[PDB]
RNA sequence: CCCGGCGAGGGGAGUGAAAAAGAACCUGAAACCGUGUACGUACAAGCAGUGGGAGCAUGCUUAGGCGUGUGACUGCGUACC
RNA sequence: UGUAACGGGGCUAAACCAUGCACCGAAGCUGCGGCAGCGACGCUUAUGCGUUGUUGGGUAGGGGAGCGUUCUGUAAGCCUGUGAAGGUGUACUGUGAGGUAUGCUGGAGGUAUCAGAAGUGCGAAUGCUGACAUAAGUAACGAUAAAGCGGGUGAAAAGCCC
């Protein structure tokens, strides 16, 4: 039994000419270049979901370093100071409580003074 | 496939993919790598495989009551007509009427009948107790199967 | 000579940017006719600046 | 009304008519057929034929009136390109390419 | 009005009345759920600290819905060596409505 | 929650005077490309510039330690057949005294679209007199 | 009938269920080449993506939020075989 | 070819040596989900698990379990002009190959389930055939023996006619 195959491959250029759609050039428009950058924009997809932990973590860290010198306190004696209060709040909250609410905020730095 | 033996173009110099022949099935009209030759599928059966395969379907007829046993089953004369009008009394549509004394009155009036086939007694097959949705024997038919497939 | 790999869409358009070509808007008026044609050049009929000039 | 005319197989490359075609775009009817009286191309004429044509094909069949008429739509495509064979130097022949252009215009107000 | 409490192994500044999508609770899909975690507390002043947890504190909520996330393809291609991979993912999560700051 | 980022538009960038007579370069130059940059603020974004506008006046009366005064080279090439021009800190100081302090600014703060953006704020002044006195630069150290 | 060279080619009318079934004639993909709409784009360096992300443009129901297109700026990032 | 022997800015401390608590820092470890492979497990039972510890980077290569295609049997059945296949969008869905439903186009075939057989899946082979790009509106228009003007016909004349 002859298998013509023009019908299944179509649909697997396709399928993934559809995935490069907005890459500059033939990178959107061919296949045979388009599936390196499909691929390569996977092997990207699956890296920066490691890297978008470790940005944000130094953009919250920054942001808690810029809030607390304000206040009087660089960032590494700030953190000790809250760990030796014994207090778990975590780098998200502190930057977003940092930009939010500083009357709120002023509060943790005078807790991080006592310890 | 038909054509020359002789190289297209040179081995070297000319700026294209080394060729040797026009027939070669990586190139168009002419090759087909692995052709098919007309080939026997038919494959072997063991007696006692093909004996106790039909005694295991033949079986399970009886309780699926697929099987319909009776006596004495021939149309009066050569005619379809009987033969369609006798199977409404029995209640029956698509089936294989197997017979011991095979009728040439019985076999003509189910020729053009799709759903209903007489076979004899001797040339049961695999295929067809397991494809029809009923199966009548006649008691003849019964006593040689019986004997046949022992 | 010879490309090392080829140019784009992009890159052809941008060389052909200048290929554009421009159009006249400025069609004279011939003062006795009313003829439109070419500044400095005589009429389809055969007029310059009111006066009949070749039959 | 928008009344298409239009050149098929007209025997001019695309890439020359389409820069003629850029002249004429979103202007008066009356305004545009002056313009490729005084352009200097073979394409100047070729689609001048086709304005022409379709301003008389606005005005008889449809809409009527020439003075509200602008040339909306007016595009080239690139029509079927018949291959010919020019002979070089050392035996070696080239594929040259008759190239036509499919002409459009639409005149509408 | 707003207070901080920890949940999927991870902390949330949430306010009342407002939904959160957080990780999957062993929870029915309209029953209530009682976080004890609650780490802060905000209003005139702030009713921080505990150690990890404030006191008297609990932040009562609402189960919305028990969906699935976005589709998260992974791609672990090596270069050159004849080695390709696919895998979809889709998380499971929780929204909850908050329903009141004590 | 999606963290917030700080909007261009939304941004109110303040204004700064600094006094740079009798101060190291270095230092100077670190805490103004600190600022310049945005850092300070509690709604910092790498992507938005969020610094301050800075005056540097007395520039020209900047100091430095050890040798460097003399020692400190300030290389460039002029894009040419062979054309490397050199100037010491003194001779830099004599012609061009805001080069030294942009120079030392523009190298500490990153580089790109946004990095040369937050050095546009920086305004470096030989002379005590300043012309920007309509924005209210108040003083800072 | 209309335009054009008593042309090529078209536009109407008329046949037909249908004429983007009109003879270059079922279906009509992709490469490739256009026309128009939305955003971006002329101080900015590199496999052109990827995580972050303002604005702007469009939809839905609500009297508050989403999707889609775009992607200023920015961390990482040297194609496939 | 250019500073060019801290990565740079720059520094008498932002160097060195010695101590001291801090902090940052990886896909490492812990936290909270989700999946799968084994080995034990109360012994369930013909396997779900109160479990239960444990792994789970991978070229050559070896061992498992699947997706899809054209064809044959189930099928003179079932779905289909109240619109098939194919084409082209959109929204769901599975761990993947994929699958489901539907808008437009198309205008007549398609095929559940469980089996069977394969011309069964292509990006590369200076692959083979057709189509279309690029260079590019670039070179060239084939002897440097030479044209100029008038009139004619024609929609139009440097080239045709006189
Ligand atoms: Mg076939
Ligand atoms: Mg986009
Ligand atoms: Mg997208
Ligand atoms: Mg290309
Ligand atoms: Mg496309
Ligand atoms: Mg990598
Ligand atoms: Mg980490
Ligand atoms: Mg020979
Ligand atoms: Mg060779
Ligand atoms: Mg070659
Ligand atoms: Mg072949
Ligand atoms: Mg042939
Ligand atoms: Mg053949
Ligand atoms: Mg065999
Ligand atoms: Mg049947
Ligand atoms: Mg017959
Ligand atoms: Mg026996
Ligand atoms: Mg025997
Ligand atoms: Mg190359
Ligand atoms: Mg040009
Ligand atoms: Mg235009
Ligand atoms: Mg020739
Ligand atoms: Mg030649
Ligand atoms: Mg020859
Ligand atoms: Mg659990
Ligand atoms: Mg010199
Ligand atoms: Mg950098
Ligand atoms: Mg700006
Ligand atoms: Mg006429
Ligand atoms: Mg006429
Ligand atoms: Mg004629
Ligand atoms: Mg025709
Ligand atoms: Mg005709
Ligand atoms: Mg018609
Ligand atoms: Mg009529
Ligand atoms: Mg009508
Ligand atoms: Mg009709
Ligand atoms: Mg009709
Ligand atoms: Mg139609
Ligand atoms: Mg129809
Ligand atoms: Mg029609
Ligand atoms: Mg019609
Ligand atoms: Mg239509
Ligand atoms: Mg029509
Ligand atoms: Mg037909
Ligand atoms: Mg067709
Ligand atoms: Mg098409
Ligand atoms: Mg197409
Ligand atoms: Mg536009
Ligand atoms: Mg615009
Ligand atoms: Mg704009
Ligand atoms: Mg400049
Ligand atoms: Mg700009
Ligand atoms: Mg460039
Ligand atoms: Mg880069
Ligand atoms: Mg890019
Ligand atoms: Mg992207
Ligand atoms: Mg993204
Ligand atoms: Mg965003
Ligand atoms: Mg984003
Ligand atoms: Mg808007
Ligand atoms: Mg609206
Ligand atoms: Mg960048
Ligand atoms: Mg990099
Ligand atoms: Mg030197
Ligand atoms: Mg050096
Ligand atoms: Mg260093
Ligand atoms: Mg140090
Ligand atoms: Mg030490
Ligand atoms: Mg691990
Ligand atoms: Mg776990
Ligand atoms: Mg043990
Ligand atoms: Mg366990
Ligand atoms: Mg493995
Ligand atoms: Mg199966
Ligand atoms: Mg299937
Ligand atoms: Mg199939
Ligand atoms: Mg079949
Ligand atoms: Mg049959
Ligand atoms: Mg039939
Ligand atoms: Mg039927
Ligand atoms: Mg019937
Ligand atoms: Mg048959
Ligand atoms: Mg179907
Ligand atoms: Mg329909
Ligand atoms: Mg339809
Ligand atoms: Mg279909
Ligand atoms: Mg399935
Ligand atoms: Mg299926
Ligand atoms: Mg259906
Ligand atoms: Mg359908
Ligand atoms: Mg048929
Ligand atoms: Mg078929
Ligand atoms: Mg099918
Ligand atoms: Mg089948
Ligand atoms: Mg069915
Ligand atoms: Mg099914
Ligand atoms: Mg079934
Ligand atoms: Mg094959
Ligand atoms: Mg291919
Ligand atoms: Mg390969
Ligand atoms: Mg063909
Ligand atoms: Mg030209
Ligand atoms: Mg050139
Ligand atoms: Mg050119
Ligand atoms: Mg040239
Ligand atoms: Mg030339
Ligand atoms: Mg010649
Ligand atoms: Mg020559
Ligand atoms: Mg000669
Ligand atoms: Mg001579
Ligand atoms: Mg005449
Ligand atoms: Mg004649
Ligand atoms: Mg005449
Ligand atoms: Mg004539
Ligand atoms: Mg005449
Ligand atoms: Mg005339
Ligand atoms: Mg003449
Ligand atoms: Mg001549």
């Amino acid at each position: 039994a002859r298998v013509k195959r023009g019908v299944i491959a179509r649909a697997r250029h396709k399928k993934i000419l559809k995935q490069a759609k907005g890459y500059y050039g033939a990178r959107s428009r061919v296949y045979r270049v388009a599936f390196q950058a499909v691929i390569k924009a996977g092997q990207y997809a699956y890296r920066d979901r490691r890297q978008r932990k470790r940005q944000f973590r130094q953009l919250w860290i920054a942001r808690i370093n810029a809030a607390a010198r304000q206040n009087g306190i660089s960032y590494s004696k700030f953190i000790n100071g809250l760990k030796k209060a014994s207090v778990e709040i975590d780098r998200k909250i502190l930057a977003d409580i940092a930009v939010f609410d500083k009357v709120a905020f002023t509060a943790l730095v005078e807790k991080a003074k006592a310890a | 496939v038909t054509g020359s033996g002789k190289k297209p173009w040179r081995q070297k110099g000319t700026g294209r993919a080394r060729s040797g022949s026009i027939k070669s099935p990586i190139w168009r009209s002419g090759g087909v790598t692995f052709a098919a030759r007309p080939q026997d599928h038919s494959q072997k059966v063991n007696k006692k495989m093909y004996r106790g395969a039909l005694k295991s379907i033949l079986s399970e007829l009886v309780r699926q009551d697929r099987l319909i046993v009776v006596e004495k089953f021939s149309v009066e004369a050569p005619k379809t007509k009987l033969l369609a009008q006798k199977l409404k009394d029995m209640a029956l549509e698509d089936v294989l009427i197997i017979t011991g004394e095979l009728d040439e009155n019985l076999f003509l009036a189910a020729r053009n009948l799709h759903k209903v086939d007489v076979r004899d007694a001797t040339g049961i097959d695999p295929v067809s107790l397991i494809a029809f949705d009923k199966v009548v024997m006649t008691a003849d038919a019964v006593k040689q199967v019986e004997e046949m497939l022992a | 000579a010879v490309q090392q790999n080829k140019p784009t869409r992009s890159k052809r358009g941008m060389r052909r940017s200048h290929d554009a070509l421009t159009a006249v808007t400025s069609l004279s008026v011939d003062k006795t006719s009313g003829e439109k044609h070419l500044r400095h050049h005589i009429t389809a009929d055969g007029y310059y600046r009111g006066r009949k000039v070749i039959a | 009304m928008e009344t298409i005319a239009k050149h098929r197989h007209a025997r001019s490359s695309a890439q020359k008519v389409r820069l003629v075609a850029d002249l004429i775009r979103g202007k008066k009817v009356s305004q545009a057929l002056d313009i490729l009286t005084y352009t200097n191309k073979k394409a100047a004429v070729l689609v001048k034929k086709v304005l022409e044509s379709a301003i008389a094909n606005a005005e008889h069949n449809d809409g009527a009136d020439i003075d509200d008429l602008k040339v909306t739509k007016i595009f080239v495509d690139e029509g079927p390109s018949m291959k010919r064979i020019m002979p070089r130097a050392k035996g070696r022949a080239d594929r040259i390419l008759k190239r036509t252009s499919h002409i459009t215009v639409v005149v509408s107000d | 009005m707003y207070a901080v409490f920890q949940s999927g192994g991870k902390q949330h500044r949430v306010s009342e009345g407002q939904t959160v999508r957080l990780e999957k609770l062993d929870i029915a899909t309209g029953e209530t759920v009682e976080f004890a975690e609650v780490l802060m507390i905000a209003n005139g002043e702030e009713v921080k600290i505990g150690v990890p947890f404030v006191d008297g504190g609990v932040i009562k909520a609402e189960v919305v819905a028990h969906g699935r996330g976005e589709k998260v393809k992974i791609v672990k291609f090596r270069r050159r060596k004849h080695y390709r991979k696919q895998q979809g993912h889709r998380q499971w999560f929780t929204d909850v409505k908050i329903t009141g700051i004590s | 929650m999606k963290t917030f980022t700080a909007k261009p538009e939304t941004v109110k960038r303040d204004w700064y005077v600094v006094d740079a007579t009798g101060k190291t370069l270095g230092r100077l130059a670190t805490e103004l490309a600190r600022r310049l940059r945005g850092k300070h603020k509690a709604e910092y974004t790498p992507h938005v510039d969020t610094g301050d506008y800075i005056i540097v006046l007395n520039a020209d009366k900047v100091a430095v330690t050890g040798n460097k005064r003399t020692d400190k080279v300030y290389y460039h090439h002029t894009g040419h057949i062979g054309g490397i021009k050199q100037a010491t800190f003194e001779e830099m100081i004599a012609r061009r005294p805001e080069r030294v302090i942009e120079i030392a600014v523009k190298g500490m703060l990153p580089k790109g679209p946004l990095g040369r953006a937050m050095f546009r704020k920086l305004k470096v002044y030989a002379g005590n007199e300043h012309n920007h006195a309509a924005q209210q630069p108040q003083v800072l150290d």
